[PDB]
């Protein structure tokens, strides 16, 4: 019989790679419905 | 309207004095707002 989880126990003494890290995965979908998140559009000073 | 995946609203406000019908004379609706929602629509329902 096993509990399917196992805990971390992060202590400040642990070594690099054995320490805690905070992680994000950035994911997106394309063209299936209208584009509704996009990068910012750079701009130039107005000339006349 | 719901066209190419955007839902659009246009609207106008006028004070009137005709007792129980839609008025004579001309006015045009300016666009109110536009929503990039990407949903199918086939029916609608007013709220009191
Ligand atoms: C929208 O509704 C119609 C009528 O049920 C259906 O034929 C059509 O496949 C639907 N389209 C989408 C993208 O939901």
């Amino acid at each position: 019989c096993y509990f399917p989880l196992q805990s971390y126990g992060f202590q400040p003494t642990y070594g690099v790679g054995y320490q805690p890290y905070r992680v994000v995965v950035l994911s997106f979908e394309l063209l299936h419905a209208p584009a509704t998140v996009c990068g910012p559009k750079k701009s130039t000073n107005l000339v006349k | 309207k719901n066209i190419d995946g955007y839902f659009k609203i246009y609207s106008k406000h006028t004070p009137i004095n005709l007792v129980r019908g839609l008025p004579q004379g001309f006015s045009a609706l300016e666009p109110l707002v536009d929503l990039p929602i990407g949903i199918n629509i086939t029916r609608f329902q007013t709220l009191h």
